[PDB]
């Protein structure tokens, strides 16, 4: 038998992601732009979801 | 073609050398810095320019299949030699 | 087509029962095993006298990496980054720029030998036989940092092992 | 037959340069076999062959007692073999560098070096690239 | 209250990374609970980030006792998805080295089982033959175990000019080594007492519990993938399938010894019937061209570039490809989405199902019996844990 | 001096006894242990160097980390290392134990066993050959020969 | 700030903290904790060592690749000091011994070596210097240890005027000589105490608190030329403290009074050991001396450190000294000791 | 077309199509689709409520006799409302055949455990729960099998990062192994390998 | 009816009762965990940690999510009781080694770029 949950879907507590990477993250949903160097359009069919760029630094060893 | 930095550190062929105030030199204390002594730019500069009697020459780096992909060099400019894009060897037509 | 491995029953002859009883009481199979061990004791051992003797190898052997040169002394590498793209372990890091003479040459060529799986895909991908897997295998270090190779170390390895690398390549490039 | 193997042992003792040489090779290499001298190294290593031993014991090297800077009477290791004899000794080829010398190049090391780990000559990694971002330099003159 | 014991991971009989939680009444084993994942490396997720060529060495490292067989299974799956066919000489080379790999794995399994039970001597006798086969591997590829020789279009390189003779020399002598092993173990009453009627599994329980390979054939089930669903050239070689009668450790030991003999037979047949020709598919959009062509031909250079940077694309689809690996049925469920990277790769290893049934086989047995049962299942945890 | 000569001789004797009797723990994780098994095989015969495997960590002098170290296994490796009586040594065998190797970016793999235990010798390869591991073991012996415990104690 | 030293990352193992620290005496009790804290944030740590390199193995897993560099040094050689402090912006001095060897006395490890370190660091361009003294250091104490401590403290201040001086008191931890010292005298039947330990007051401090205070003083701009006292939150009588120590270890406590001269004589007898002495006359003097109270000095709470009471950390040190019967006993079962607080 | 192209087998294709029609006819209540691939593999897509019936049929019917469970696994497709896809691979020794049964579920809907039909499923289902978080109802012992103790999250999900969230190291202050937020000396270098040109015209999708 | 089937509970009341059962089991287990694992924490500290872990998911309103959370908590307790976990796993709940990340704007601005 069915129980008729009428709430908003929220699986946040089940994914095991740290709360820092849930509340302070901003995602971008977009169709990627065509690479202007080529005329092919096969990479502009699907939607992509990506995350905001964070800090990258240089390793003290090997750089 | 190694040269010495003002701090006394050997300079690599890429030109890298830590400055005087750089703490990262401490990794070379009680040890050494690895610098390759044979500089490819200086070594390729010693090769004589090859005189050929054709407008277009071919280069594969020598050794046949043991070299690089075969390419064709135009030699129509008289003020500059033709350089291989893989090997660095220089070719020219008889001038003067 | 199949065969049975353990579907044999033994004869019930009086003499056969006697042999089985003698085997049970006098341990003939165990004597046979002792005889096998004794025969092995008098054979010549297979041990080799390392390090004065070495195990056999092949020209195809994959070991410590090296960067090679043309006979003129110019580096073979042209920074196409095919080895970097093919590396299954992402163990290669490459940075390049136009050289002072305009040649297309690397400024950084790093191989993390603690990431490398020694598959040899890099030397198969390389179009100019620049990066190779050498014949050396005795290069254990005392620290982790010594196994993070940069371009200077790899060029030194090439200069050190070229006399053997070139000869190994000569014997196998017709299979490639 | 037993007297023949005893004679062979006595011949092994005699052929190493007397009792002193026999003891030296016995305590250094843990082996007293005698083979034909294939060649002598630039650094003092000697390379011997004997085709009657089985595959793996038919080629060997007696290492030098004095490599680049260290005393290798007791402390020897496989990294002391130069690359040409490295190819011969590991059975990658049947041709010794004495009969089939390698090609000469101006950039090839004229002096082989062993594994220098744990010594002041060890390799230390570093970034070979130049600085990416250049910072603004304030003027040396006062502004007011 | 029963005694609770940690068996492994640091235990000689634990095969490295097994944590067997055992509940014992005295020395009787009341319950076995295998904790695994101590060698879980997340191989499938990593494969999802590589191209099809880049994912091949993972299959080498899966079952590190049977390397060419894992390569062959992955290659067969990718070839089925690509709708290409390897050349005949490549198929004969694949079957030859698969039989050599079967010999290597069976040596390892039998000798380690004997060492666990207590017979320490045949291990040293047979690991010299293992060393010679490692030499064959290294001569053909340059690596003693992790060859990556078998590729999804054929094989990487051709055999060196003197390899077949050396393989024949090894094979004409390996039978006496098997004979010495059997003299050591087959009729020994201590060995039989340790193995007879130990870990007995019925045919129906073996089928339901997902068993395969020897674990099936020891119970009398007449099944073998090389006979029922042959893949490379196995329909052109004649060999016999050993069948057990009692379903215990002794029958499985006998089956493995006879399978070594049959692998020798197949190796002889492959040596005689090796054909000439090319070694990889003559399709430069899948297999790389030769180095001489790449340095002379524009198309060859372009295809070399694109194959070693992006890789070939595989048409969208999903396949399940299984082979008779030396440890059982080794399978790959491979899902492609039209790209040059696999969408999903699920690895089916016989060790997973065989270890999931260790508790069933160990009922009413002692600690040493459980050691024997672990030995008889031929478990390598690289494939169990993935 | 006279005391320094005596402590030097005692140092030599102790180092020789320690390096000539190296007992590794019977400990292996993955593919590399197989090559380790080939070092005990008749061709190389590590026994002839004074090297024998012993199961109990209390009766071991060296630990060889031969294989991948996962996050699940790391506490067990640390535990069996801590129960080793001193002096003790660690040899890292292969890329996975060295720095993670082919699984360096995995979620469940420790990026190098030197994050868990201190390491004396790093043997590179995937897997290192039995000759490479033999070279590493002899290098560890040469390192043990170089240690000066009583000389340093006498100069305190 | 020399761009190569600009902090980067989230303060983890692979981050850059901007600290290049030469830690003298890093192979000691406090040195391991200091190096651990420095390597946690991703600092370049330079370890000068004079012992056998084996005795430094435990310091190797404490930093990322290349972040811990071990160099040999000699205490009496200033060239070695210059070599090890040339490229550092912080120098920490943790050199010290609780006994005098035939090569180094109390004024060699507490006056000469600290002064040489401070002078070479000042002339090598080092920006920050951290020097560890004792809380009870003064030039008129019966203990030569503390007199040398005070002389060396003032000499270090003279050589490096903007140095940070930290004066802890009886650090307790897993590898200490405070709790372990009192727990180990159970093997002598009774516990000898001067005047039954009823006229001595101790204020021990947690080792982690001291290491955190040192790390915080490194990155505190205002702590350039100040002097800190690192003491615990509670002051105990010596008798009560030892009784609590034996109660946590679950050992029978049989104290007895011993006159000062007899205890000094047993200390002199134990001093003859060519190895590390079990106890010395100086150790006896320091054990039975009350802790000074210096309220005018800044403390741990001025560096943001809340001192951890002994009650929450005594079990982690004293559980090793229990027998199998009492090995699993919990922490709150031992009835915390009486405190002489104000 | 002979040398480099994999040959076809129409007989097996016809047999598999006939048996797929047979199975669809016998079980109309649960069977939603039947397919045969170009390399002769039979696939049956069923409603999630038919896991126990269909499998039982395929194991016990005289004409099916799919006695062996070769493999059971899940596939994560985030773009679908029912995120997870459950795949059963079965082998019939009597008829020398292989079949595949596929169903679907999401993060909150349990799937009925098939341990009663196949014992081999017991671990596989556990693995699915460990790697994807799909709950199996009426499982005799459902717990983590592959991941570390106390591991949070399900790694085989597509939104789970490759290197995870935490990493392990030994800490000497606490004298034990500790977990910290993950930090990488070298970040994994993502490669954009897809070509901007179509490869297979036969699989082109309508342009909406 | 939204066409959703339950795991165990049909409404929030049954889910709450299951939560209370799991909480009781954890509260009873805490002293045994402290004794067996030889932890240097008090029973009160462990019980407060259990309370914090339970309150971290106090905002859930879906009975299915509460059911899955209770199932995961039951597996965690079963891991703890059978000594499958080690002291390291149990002490990972406390983050003793991790340096506390400041939460106010100025400290975040001083240390770096992360919000
Ligand atoms: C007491 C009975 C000992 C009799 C005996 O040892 O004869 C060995 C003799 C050699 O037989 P083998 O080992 O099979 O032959 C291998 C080659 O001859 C091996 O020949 P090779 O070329 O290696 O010669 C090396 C040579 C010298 O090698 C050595 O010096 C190393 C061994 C000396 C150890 C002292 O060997 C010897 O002369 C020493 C033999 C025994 C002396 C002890 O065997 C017999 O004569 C049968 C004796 C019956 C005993 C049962
Ligand atoms: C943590 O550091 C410390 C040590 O290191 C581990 C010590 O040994 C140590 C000294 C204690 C030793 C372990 C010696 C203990 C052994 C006995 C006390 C020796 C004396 C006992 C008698 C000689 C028994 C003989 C019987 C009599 C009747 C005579 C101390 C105090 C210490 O604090
Ligand atoms: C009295 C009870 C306590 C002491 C017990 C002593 C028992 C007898 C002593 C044992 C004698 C053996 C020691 C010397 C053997 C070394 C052999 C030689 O080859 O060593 C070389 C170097 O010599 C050693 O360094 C010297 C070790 C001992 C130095 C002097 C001995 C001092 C003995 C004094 C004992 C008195 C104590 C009294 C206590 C009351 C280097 O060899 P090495 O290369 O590595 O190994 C071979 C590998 N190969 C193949 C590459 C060659
Ligand atoms: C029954 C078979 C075995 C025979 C039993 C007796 C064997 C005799 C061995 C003779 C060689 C002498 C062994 C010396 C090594 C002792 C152990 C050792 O290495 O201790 C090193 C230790 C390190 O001290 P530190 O550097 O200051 O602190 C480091 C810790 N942070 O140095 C010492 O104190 C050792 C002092 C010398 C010990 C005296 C040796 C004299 C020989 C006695 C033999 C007894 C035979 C009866
Ligand atoms: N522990 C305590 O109760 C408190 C400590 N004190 C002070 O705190 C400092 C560190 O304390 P702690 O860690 O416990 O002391 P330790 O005895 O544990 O370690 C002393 C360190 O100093 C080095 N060292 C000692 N003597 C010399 C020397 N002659 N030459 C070179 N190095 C030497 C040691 O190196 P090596 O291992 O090679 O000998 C060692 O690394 C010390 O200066 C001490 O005086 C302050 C109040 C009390
Ligand atoms: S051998 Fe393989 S893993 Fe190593 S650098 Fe080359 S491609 Fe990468
Ligand atoms: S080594 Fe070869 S493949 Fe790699 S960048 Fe250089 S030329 Fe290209
Ligand atoms: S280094 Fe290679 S062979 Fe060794 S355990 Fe890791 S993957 Fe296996
Ligand atoms: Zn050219």
């Amino acid at each position: 038998q069915l129980i008729a949950v009428d709430e908003k879907l929220d699986i946040t507590t089940l994914t095991g992601v740290p709360e820092e990477h849930i509340k302070t993250r901003k995602v971008r949903i977009f169709v990627p732009a065509r690479n202007n160097m080529q005329s092919g359009v096969n990479n502009t069919k699907k939607w992509k979801m990506e995350f905001d760029t964070r800090e990258r630094w240089e390793n003290p060893l090997m750089g | 073609g190694v040269r010495t930095s003002p701090t006394g550190e050997k300079v690599t062929h890429t030109g890298q050398a830590y400055d005087d105030g750089d703490y990262r030199r401490v990794r070379f204390s009680d040890r050494q810095k690895e610098v390759n002594e044979n500089f490819a730019i200086d070594l390729i500069a010693e090769q004589p320019v090859s005189e050929v009697g054709s407008r277009v020459i071919s280069c594969d780096g020598g050794g046949g299949a043991l070299g690089h992909p075969r390419v064709y060099i135009n030699l129509d400019k008289e003020t500059k030699t033709g350089t291989c894009g893989y090997c660095g060897l220089q070719f020219r037509q008889p001038h003067h | 087509t199949y065969k049975f491995v353990n579907m044999r029953e033994p004869s019930m002859d009086m003499k056969s029962v006697t042999d089985r009883a003698a085997q049970t009481l006098l341990w003939t199979e165990l004597v046979r095993g002792l005889g096998m061990t004794l025969s092995y004791l008098f054979r010549e051992p297979a041990t080799i006298n390392y390090p004065f003797e070495k195990g056999p190898l092949s020209p195809r052997f994959r070991g410590e990496h090296a960067l090679r040169r043309y006979p003129s002394g110019e580096e073979r590498c042209i920074a196409c980054k095919l080895c970097e793209a093919v590396c299954p372990a992402q163990a290669i890091t490459i940075e390049a720029e136009p050289r002072a003479d305009g040649s297309r040459r690397t400024t950084r060529y790093d191989i993390d030998m603690t990431k490398c799986i020694y598959c040899g895909f890099c030397q198969e991908a390389c179009p100019v036989d620049a990066i190779v897997e050498g014949p050396n295998f005795e290069f254990s270090t005392e620290t982790h940092e010594e196994l993070l190779y940069n371009k200077e170390k790899l060029l030194n390895n090439g200069d050190k092992w070229e006399a053997e690398i070139a000869a190994n390549i000569q014997a196998d490039y017709l299979y490639r | 037959e037993l007297v023949q193997v005893l004679r062979r042992g006595l011949q092994q003792v005699s052929g190493h340069g007397g009792l002193r040489g026999y003891l030296r090779v016995l305590f250094r290499a843990n082996d007293v076999r005698v083979g034909t001298l294939v060649g002598e190294d630039k650094y003092g290593n000697k390379y011997y062959e004997d085709n009657k031993q089985f595959f793996g014991r038919h080629r060997w090297v007696i290492y030098t007692t004095e490599m680049n800077g260290r005393d290798t009477f007791w402390d020897v290791d496989g990294s002391m073999v130069p690359p040409e004899w490295h190819r011969w000794l590991h059975c990658m080829t049947d041709d010794p560098p004495t009969t089939k010398p390698p090609t000469a190049r101006k950039y090839i090391w004229t002096n082989h070096k062993f594994n220098v780990s744990g010594t002041p000559q060890q390799y230390v990694p570093y970034s070979t690239t130049r600085k990416k971002i250049q910072e603004w330099v304030p003027p040396s003159t006062p502004y007011k | 209250s029963n005694l609770t014991l940690n068996f492994g991971p640091q235990h000689p009989a634990a095969h490295g990374v097994l944590r067997l939680v055992m509940e014992l009444s005295g020395e009787m084993v009341r319950k076995c609970d295998p904790h695994i994942g101590l060698l879980h490396r997340g191989t499938e997720k990593l494969i999802e980030y590589k191209t099809y060529l880049q994912a091949l060495p993972y299959f080498d490292r899966l079952d590190y006792v049977s390397m060419m067989c894992n390569e062959q299974a992955y290659s067969l799956a990718v070839e089925k998805l690509l709708n290409i066919q390897p050349p005949p000489r490549a198929q004969w080379i694949r079957v030859l080295f698969g039989e050599i790999t079967r010999l290597l794995n069976h040596i390892m399994a039998v000798t380690t089982h004997a060492l666990d039970i207590g017979a320490m001597t045949p291990f040293f006798w047979m690991f010299e033959e293992r060393e010679k086969m490692f030499e064959f591997y290294e001569r053909v590829s340059g690596a003693r175990m992790h060859a990556a020789y078998i590729r999804p279009g054929g094989v990487h390189q051709d055999l060196p000019l003197g390899l077949l003779d050396d393989i024949y020399e090894f094979s004409k002598n390996f039978s006496f080594r098997i004979d010495e092993l059997e003299e050591m173990l087959t009729n020994n009453r201590i060995w039989r007492n340790r193995t007879v009627d130990i870990g007995v599994v019925t045919a129906e329980d073996a089928l339901n519990y997902g068993f395969s390979g020897v674990m099936l054939r020891g119970s009398g089930i007449q099944w073998d993938l090389r006979k029922t669903q042959p893949y490379d050239v196995y329909d052109q070689v004649e060999f016999d399938v050993p069948i057990g009668s009692r379903g215990d450790c002794y029958d499985r030991y006998l089956c493995r010894v006879e399978e070594m003999r049959q692998s020798l037979r197949i190796i002889s047949q492959c040596l005689n019937k090796m054909p000439p020709g090319e070694i990889k598919v003559d399709d430069a959009k899948v297999s790389p061209p030769k180095r001489a062509e790449m340095k002379t031909s524009m198309e060859s250079l372009i295809h070399h570039f694109k194959l070693y940077t992006e890789g070939y694309q595989v048409p969208p689809g999903a396949t399940y490809t299984a082979i008779e690996a030396p440890k059982g049925e080794f399978g790959v469920y491979l899902v492609s989405d039209g790209s040059s990277r696999p969408y999903r790769c699920k690895i089916k290893a016989p060790g997973f199902a065989h270890l999931a049934g260790l508790d069933k086989m160990s009922k009413g047995h002692m600690l040493a019996d459980v050691v024997a049962i672990i030995g008889t299942q031929d478990i390598v945890f690289g494939e169990v844990d993935r | 001096s006279r005391g320094e000569y005596v402590v030097a001789k005692l140092d030599d004797l102790v180092n020789w006894a320690r390096r000539s009797s190296l007992w590794p723990m019977t400990f292996g994780l993955a593919c590399c242990a197989v090559e380790m098994m080939h070092m005990a095989a008749p061709r190389y015969d590590m026994d002839r160097f004074g090297v024998v495997f012993r199961a109990s960590p209390r009766q071991s002098d060296v630990m060889i980390v031969a294989g991948t170290l996962t996050n699940k296994m790391a506490p067990a490796l640390r535990k069996v290392y801590d129960q080793m009586p001193e002096p003790r040594y660690v040899v890292s065998m292969g890329s996975c134990a060295n720095g993670g190797g082919y699984y360096h970016y995995s979620y469940s793999v420790v990026r190098g066993c030197d994050r868990i235990v201190p390491v004396d010798i790093y043997v590179p390869g995937c897997p290192p050959t039995a000759e490479a591991l033999l070279y590493g073991i002899l290098q560890l012996q040469r390192k043990i020969k170089r240690e000066k415990r009583l000389r340093i104690w006498y100069r305190r | 700030l020399h761009h190569a030293l600009i902090p980067h990352g989230k303060g983890g193992r692979s981050s850059v903290s901007g600290i290049v620290a030469t830690v003298f005496g890093a192979t000691g009790f406090l040195g391991r904790y200091v190096v651990n804290h420095l390597g946690r944030m991703g600092s370049q740590v330079i370890v000068p060592y004079r012992c056998e390199p084996y005795d430094t193995m435990h310091l190797r897993p404490m930093g990322d690749l290349g972040q811990i560099i071990f160099m040999e040094w000699n205490g009496k050689d200033k060239d070695s000091i210059r070599k090890v402090v040339e490229h550092s912006n912080v120098v920490i001095n943790l050199v010290g011994r609780e006994w005098e060897t035939k090569n180094f006395d109390f004024e060699d490890v507490f006056v000469k070596i600290p002064h040489a370190i401070a002078q070479v660091s000042k002339e090598a361009g080092v920006e920050k210097l951290i020097h560890i003294s004792h809380l009870n250091a003064d030039i008129k104490s019966p203990s030569r240890y503390l007199r040398s401590k005070a002389v060396g403290e003032k000499e270090v201040r003279a050589a490096f005027p903007e140095a940070t001086i930290i004066k802890p008191s009886d650090i307790f931890g897993r590898e200490d000589r405070f709790l372990n010292y009192f727990a180990s005298m159970r093997w002598f039947g009774g516990v000898p105490l001067i005047s039954l330990g009823k006229e001595t007051v101790k204020q021990p401090v947690y080792i982690v608190d001291v290491s955190k205070g040192i790390i915080n003083a490194i990155k505190d701009p205002d702590a350039k030329g100040k002097t800190f006292a690192f003491v615990g939150p509670n002051r105990y009588l010596l008798f009560d403290l030892v009784q609590y120590i034996f109660a946590v270890a679950y050992r029978p406590f049989l104290p007895y009074p011993l006159p000062h001269f007899a205890y000094r004589w047993v200390g002199r007898l134990f001093e003859v050991s060519p190895f590390e002495p079990w106890t010395t006359r100086d150790k006896v003097e320091r054990v039975h001396m009350s802790d000074m109270t210096l309220p005018h000095l800044p403390g741990l709470e001025d560096l943001g450190i809340q001192a951890t009471p002994l009650e929450l950390k005594a079990i982690e040190v004293l559980r090793r000294h229990r027998t199998y019967r009492w090995l699993t006993s919990e922490m709150e079962d031992v009835k915390p000791a009486k405190t002489v607080n104000i | 077309t002979r040398p480099t192209i994999r040959p076809r087998n129409d007989v097996v294709h016809k047999q598999l199509s006939a048996f797929g029609q047979y199975v669809a006819e016998i079980l109309p209540k649960y069977v939603q689709q039947v397919q045969v691939s170009c390399f002769n593999e039979l696939e049956i897509f069923i409603h999630p409520d038919g896991v126990i019936p269909v499998l039982t049929f395929l194991r016990d019917h005289t004409n099916a006799q799919f006695k062996s469970l070769a493999d059971l696994t899940a596939v994560d497709v985030p773009t679908r409302q029912n995120r997870f896809e459950i795949v059963y691979n079965l082998l019939s020794l009597r008829f020398n055949s292989r079949i595949r049964v596929k169903t679907y579920t999401d993060e909150l809907t349990p799937i009925e455990s098939s341990v009663t039909v196949y014992k081999a499923a017991n671990w596989y289902e556990r693995e699915i729960w460990d790697m994807f978080g799909v709950f199996f109802a009426n499982h005799p012992d459902l717990r983590r099998i592959l991941t570390d103790y106390g591991f949070e999250g399900h790694p085989f999900r597509k939104d789970f990062p490759l290197s995870g969230y935490v990493e392990l190291r030994y800490d000497d202050e606490v004298k034990r192994v500790v977990a910290e937020p993950v930090e990488l000396a070298q970040e994994f270098r993502k490669f954009d390998l897809n070509s901007p040109w179509e490869a297979f015209p036969a699989y082109r999708q309508p342009p909406e | 009816g939204t066409s959703v089937k339950p795991i165990f509970s049909r409404d929030m009341n049954e889910a709450k009762r299951r939560v209370r059962e799991l909480y009781r089991a954890w509260y009873r287990e805490v002293p045994n965990t402290v004794h067996l694992f030889q932890l240097d924490i008090s029973v009160k500290q462990g019980r407060d940690k259990v309370r914090e872990m339970f309150m971290k998911n106090a905002h859930v309103t879906d009975p299915r999510v509460v059911d899955l959370l209770v199932i995961k908590g039951k597996m965690e307790l079963e891991e703890t009781i059978n000594v499958w976990k080690q002291r390291t796993h149990i002490m990972r709940f406390f983050h003793e080694t991790e340096a506390p990340r400041p939460t106010d704007f100025l400290s975040k601005f001083y240390v770096g770029h992360d919000p």
